[PDB]
């Protein structure tokens, strides 16, 4: 899809994990995802919330299988979400960040979506 | 077919108590977890739901119907 950005690599991810019902979006939809052997992809934010949870996060994809890719500004991977599909950018009805997304075994079959990780396996 | 008159006490539903979204894990450090209440030994749950802390109860809100340990 994209250039291979620490950016562009979400935007070609989304709007592809959905139609495999991957992105468990929310941060309680997340934990319950990846306490179990599902996860394979984890994103975080700015400290909107509790301070308490960007500990948390970090805790649990460290216990069994850190993926986390931190890109500030919540409300832009929320943007990248939103409820589902679109009906403007210019959306004041509803567009909320997520905060946190969870894909599940990176997603429905594909070709270039999986060189993000050929890229970031290595260098992290 | 005629109309009501005033009543006594009527209301309609509870009001969904609004408890902190999610607080089940405590960290000794990053990456050693600690569990508050424990999770449920159930076939058909996933084991990654958790139990409600009802000290002289033990109640797993997905098999609501059974499965409540008494102490």
């Amino acid at each position: 899809g994209g250039v291979m950005d620490v950016n562009t690599a979400l935007q070609e991810v989304l709007k592809t994990a959905l139609i495999h019902d991957g992105l468990a979006r929310g941060i309680r939809e997340a934990a319950k995802a990846l306490d179990k052997r599902q996860a394979h992809l984890c994103v975080l934010a700015s400290n909107c919330d509790e301070p308490m949870y960007v500990k948390l996060v970090e805790a649990l994809c460290a216990e069994h299988q850190i993926n986390l890719i931190k890109v500030d500004d919540n409300k832009k991977l929320g943007e990248w979400v939103g409820l589902c599909k679109i009906d403007r950018e210019g959306k004041p009805r509803k567009v909320v960040g997520c905060s946190c997304v969870v894909v599940k075994d990176y997603g429905k079959e594909s070709q270039a979506k999986d060189v993000i990780e050929e890229y970031f396996k290595c260098k992290k | 077919k005629k109309s009501y008159t005033t009543p006594k006490k009527n209301k309609h539903k509870r009001k969904k108590v609004k408890l902190a979204v999610l607080k089940y894990y405590k960290v000794d450090e990053n990456g050693k977890i600690s569990r508050l209440r424990r999770e449920c030994p159930s076939d058909e749950c996933g084991a990654g739901v958790f139990m409600a802390s009802h000290f002289d109860r033990h109640y797993c809100g997905k098999c609501c119907l059974t499965y409540c340990f008494n102490k």
